[PDB]
RNA sequence: CUCUAACUAUAAAAAUCUCUCUUCUC
RNA sequence: GGUGAAAUUCUUGGAUUUAUUGAAGACUAACUACUGCGAAAGCAUUUGCCAAGGACGUUUUCAUUAAUCAAGAACGAAAGUUAGGGGAUCGAAGAUGAUCAGAUACCGUCGUAGUCUUAACCAUAAACUAUGCCGACUAGGGAUCGGGUGGUGUUUUUCUUAUGACCCACUCGGCACCUUACGAGAAAUCAAAGUCUUUGGGUUCUGGGGGGAGUAUGGUCGCAAGGCUGAAACUUAAAGGAAUUG
RNA sequence: UUCGGGUCUUGUAAUUGGAAUGAGUACAAUGUAAAUACCUUAACGAGGAACAACUGGAGGGCAAGUCUGGUGCCAGCAGCCGCGGUAAUUCCAGCUCCAGUAGCGUAUAUUAAAGUUGUUGCAGUUAAAAAGCUCGUAGUUGAACUUUGGGUCUGGUUGUCCG
RNA sequence: GGAUAGUGGCCUACCAUGGUUUCAACGGGUAACGGGGAAUAAGGGUUCGAUUCCGGAGAGGGAGCCUGAGAAACGGCUACCA
């Protein structure tokens, strides 16, 4: 892979995961 | 591995130079790095001159030239033979094709 | 490519402890599975001196050999190309609850 | 900024020998440069050298006779014992049949055999040979 | 040049500057970190008596085909559950499953040796006799 | 031992690939 | 129109061009270079104001006031976020008409947020010269930029001196360049990447096989985007660098 | 002149002798508090001197086999590279041979190797790595210069001529 | 001032606001008793030190104490906890 998507790709994961975290509060 | 020594940039002490637009494709490329060439010509191409000459008010009309840069990038400037692929040793010869006709 | 390659057969029985069976689907890394004909749904193995000189695919009647220790896997050894399956169907060493035709 | 005058002294010697040359223009010239010629002169590594006033640090010009080979300074002087010597000695001289490294001690400037001989030790400027 | 300190009183930086650089080499890492302790079933043991579960095949890799005759055990000292190999011809058939067995390392330093994936330990002792002892019938399971 | 003049004008589409890797000593 | 070819789209309410004007915001073409300024980002119409700085000149002034620097701080491209102002161009999203097996991609047209601003966050970039800063030395050659040197110098032109602009020989500083190795490097190459086994000028900060992974977790800054800090379990005999021949 | 005396030696033989002796027994004595054991010593105690040396290994690393038979990408071996798919110098055996030797073989640690933790002694252009840039406390380091030469006597320690 | 055999916030009363710390305090971990040492070896170092010697601590865990010059003893007591 281009390193610039994988990043991008955890990065979109972790945004939804930290929004899970938000719905869960 | 550097391929070129000057970095095939030209900038080399300025930080950044603004960008002008390819004119084939219309890529936005550094100012150094955009392949330049002075387009003058006659505003009448040479084959058809001779009926203009005979044929005009004016006797002895100035026939002016057009003048203008083409800045390509790269891409297009090999492709459309502007720039060849040189070979190694000859990438270190800057000197232009040796005045075409002299 | 057949110039890299090492360049009217028989039938070959189960014998004690191997058993023909019917592959389900194909699974990766090299595996497969497939239902052995007693009501199970083993896993096997392609063999060596068979990954990737004789394929098979699905719906195709082939031997396997069981291993000992763990029954729950097992090995694939010889194929069985379409037309002694219907010999093998025939001698009724195996149930005809499974028909394979096209 | 410049830190210890004696190395860049020892770094212009050794790059005009290097390169050849027979003389020196040492800049900065501080008493420990002068004492470290003498040595080095007395041992014959240098020919007849010289010092010049400028009502401000002064200067060197240093001939050669290409006799040298190599000199250096040790810059971080570090304390030596009177036994530590044979150490200093085998991890930088070449070989004890020659060589000299040059150390402070309470007498003063000095090689390390009339440091032996004097039984005196200090502190380790450079090494010579 | 030479980018670290060399003057007489710099000694403190260039202890610590080296106290962290240590943290780089994975054998200082691990020997300080006691990583030895908590993972890598044996708490730092050469050997452990564990008892068999079952016998298991497991597979090569690619230069190389081959059923390699491992075995699963859970480990008396910690109730940890690991995969072992029988290192030697006909041996397989002697382990007998649920039987104390002495589990050693298995030549690469908590790794995985050759072709056996998943997999870091020997086997040397069943049935309190060495699995060597019976391969060469110099003496014999007690099957008890 | 005197010098610095020419010049042109293209781009449509074309994906994938199963083994088998093997010595240098007089 | 537009393209490789085409269609979408606008057009006898006359589109396209042909002239005058006017509005808006945009940018400052060509001058534009192996040239300049700045700490870096970056900086290009004119003019005035505001403060600032480099280098050069100095038989001017003080006398170690110096260098790098954990901690702390200021700037910090573009995109992004607030809010208010503007709203041309161009264009993420979306809408389209093509190509293709599919193409919600590359080509083609419209079009939202942004693109420009005004105060505040963001502090990341291949923020690259992939060369930390301050020192001293070492080889030949030219030009170029800034200053200052000397010409019985040239045209300048105001008769003549003065300037300015040039020519020469300089010198100090700056971006750089060419040749070479007699130094290095593993090489590509470097005038520093030399003065390093003949191993010591002063100094900060980083790395210890590759993956796991800049991920897990805890802090910490931020509204948010996310940034700084930062592993391990585990998995492998390679990954990687430069060059050679095909 | 082919010789061949093996004339001088070395080895190789299930040929063949007589020597020598301990491990073991054991009279005793010593040894000890008592004793064992050792140190002595009667008498016993070597012929295949069965009174029997193992442990790993023979592709490379690394000393030693391209010998035989078996298995046939299976079993297995292999610390790494790799061997094995019908002529296996790598498995499994037999025969030879290598290494160490009453010792040798593993496994997890640790040390030298490791100039792969670098203070002596590492790299930072691209192989991992120079903070985006600057200021700045602590830390670190920080220009040169303030009695050097001369004269004497004299103590010795070395090599002189040697007494 | 008390208490100690005796100095001492050692403790009590009344005062004051000081003490240490980026030269790493405080906190956390140590499968750490400290040391004489052992392995290792061009030099420089790295690791280990439960243990033949020296100190310290403890006698299941904590506390309390009599006797005695000497113990907070443990093959000496008291109590709690296991
Ligand atoms: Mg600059
Ligand atoms: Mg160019
Ligand atoms: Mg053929
Ligand atoms: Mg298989
Ligand atoms: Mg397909
Ligand atoms: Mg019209
Ligand atoms: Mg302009
Ligand atoms: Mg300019
Ligand atoms: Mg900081
Ligand atoms: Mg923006
Ligand atoms: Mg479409
Ligand atoms: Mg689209
Ligand atoms: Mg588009
Ligand atoms: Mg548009
Ligand atoms: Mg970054
Ligand atoms: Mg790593
Ligand atoms: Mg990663
Ligand atoms: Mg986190
Ligand atoms: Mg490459
Ligand atoms: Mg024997
Ligand atoms: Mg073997
Ligand atoms: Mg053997
Ligand atoms: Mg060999
Ligand atoms: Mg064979
Ligand atoms: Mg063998
Ligand atoms: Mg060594
Ligand atoms: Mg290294
Ligand atoms: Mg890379
Ligand atoms: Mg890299
Ligand atoms: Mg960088
Ligand atoms: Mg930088
Ligand atoms: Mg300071
Ligand atoms: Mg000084
Ligand atoms: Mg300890
Ligand atoms: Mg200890
Ligand atoms: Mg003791
Ligand atoms: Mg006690
Ligand atoms: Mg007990
Ligand atoms: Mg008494
Ligand atoms: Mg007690
Ligand atoms: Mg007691
Ligand atoms: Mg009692
Ligand atoms: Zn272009």
């Amino acid at each position: 892979m281009r390193a610039k998507w994988r990043k991008k790709r955890t990065r979109r994961l972790k945004r939804k995961r930290r929004k899970v975290r938000a719905r869960s509060k | 591995p550097k391929k070129r020594a000057s970095n095939g940039r030209n900038k080399k002490g300025r930080g950044h130079v603004k960008p002008v637009r390819c004119v084939n494709c219309s890529r936005s490329v550094p100012k150094d790095k955009a392949i330049k060439r002075m387009a003058i010509r006659n505003i009448v191409e040479a084959a058809a001159i001779r009926d203009l000459s005979e044929a005009s008010v004016y006797a002895e009309y100035a026939l002016p030239k057009t003048y203008n840069k083409l800045h390509y990038c790269i891409s297009c400037a090999i492709h459309a033979r502007i720039v060849r692929v040189r070979s190694r040793t000859d990438r270190r010869i800057r000197a232009p094709p040796q005045r075409p006709r002299f | 490519k057949g110039r890299r390659g090492k360049n009217k057969r028989e039938l070959i029985y189960k014998e004690e402890g191997q058993e023909y069976a019917q592959i389900t689907k194909m699974l990766g890394n090299g595996r497969v599975e497939a239902s052995c004909f007693d009501g199970n749904k083993r896993m096997a193995h392609i063999r060596g001196k068979l990954r990737k000189k004789v394929w098979m695919g699905q719906g195709d009647i082939i031997l396997v050999s069981l291993r000992d220790f763990q029954d729950d896997q097992c090995d694939v050894v010889h194929k069985y190309n379409l037309d002694e399956a219907r010999t093998l169907k025939n001698q009724g060493e195996l149930p005809e609850n499974a028909k394979i035709n096209e | 900024t410049r830190t210890s005058v004696l190395a860049d002294a020892l770094n212009a010697i050794n790059n005009a020998e290097k390169t050849g040359k027979r003389q020196v223009l040492i800049r900065p010239s501080s008493k420990v440069i002068i004492k470290f010629l003498q040595v080095m002169q007395k041992h014959g590594y240098i020919g007849e050298f010289e010092y010049i006033d400028d009502h401000r640090s002064g200067k060197i010009v240093v001939q050669l006779n290409g006799r040298l080979n190599k000199c250096g300074v040790i810059s971080p002087r570090f304390n030596v014992k009177i036994a530590d010597v044979e150490k200093w000695t085998a991890n930088l001289l070449p070989a004890r049949q020659f060589g000299y490294v040059i150390l402070t001690t309470s007498a003063g400037i000095m090689d390390h055999e009339e440091a032996h001989r004097k039984h005196v030790s200090g502190k380790i400027l450079g090494f010579v040979y | 040049g030479k980018g670290k300190p060399r003057g007489l009183n710099s000694a403190r930086k260039l202890r610590v500057h080296r106290r962290n650089n240590r943290w780089a080499e994975t054998t200082y890492k691990k020997r300080l970190l006691g990583t030895a302790f908590k993972s890598s079933p044996f708490g730092g043991s050469s050997h452990a008596k564990g008892i068999v579960l079952e016998k298991i095949g497991i597979e090569s890799k690619q230069p190389n085909s081959a059923i390699r005759k491992c075995v699963r055990v859970q480990l008396i000292k910690n109730g940890k559950k690991v995969t072992a190999f029988v290192p030697n011809d006909g041996c397989l058939n002697f382990v007998d499953e649920n039987d104390e067995v002495l589990l050693a390392g298995f030549g690469r330093k908590g790794k995985a040796k050759g072709d056996i994936p998943g997999v870091r330990f020997k086997v040397v002792k069943v049935s309190g006799v060495s699995l060597l002892a019976l391969w060469k019938e110099k003496k014999e399971k007690p099957r008890s």
